[PDB]
């Protein structure tokens, strides 16, 4: 702010002001609020809580069976070298 | 350099003594002057 003498800035907005209204009042709000609809315990989703496999491992079962059977052919006898 | 300053009204006057005066004659005066005022505030 600058004040300049001799033209000085009025020393106030004075008493000639026009009170325009008495509408100043905010009427307090008084209220009762009830949000009470029956609630049912459940919601349907496509899927909740699953941690789906991105790849599975290979998996398997097992079997064996049979017996011990055989047809054989042997090497001929040979002269013994030494000993 | 030395402005005409009377304290008294009319102590000093500007004079013209005319030789010939026609109908509707008049003097049109023009002045340059300094003059205050009642107060100065800081």
């Amino acid at each position: 702010a600058l004040i300049n003498p001799q033209f000085p800035y009025a020393g106030p907005v004075p008493i000639p002001g026009p009170a325009p209204t008495e509408t100043m009042p905010l009427l307090n709000y008084r209220v009762e609020g009830r949000i009470a609809g029956i609630q049912q315990a459940r919601q349907f989703m496509p899927f909740l809580q699953g941690p789906h496999r991105a790849v599975a491992e290979q998996t398997y079962h097992a079997i064996g069976t049979g017996i011990q059977m055989g047809q054989t052919f042997n090497q001929p006898l040979i002269n013994t070298q030494e000993g | 350099d030395k402005p005409i300053y009377t304290l008294q009204y009319g102590n000093v006057g500007f004079v013209v003594n005319p030789k010939t005066v026609n109908q509707n004659a008049r003097l049109l005066m023009g002045y340059e002057y300094f003059t205050s005022r009642t107060e100065l505030v800081n």
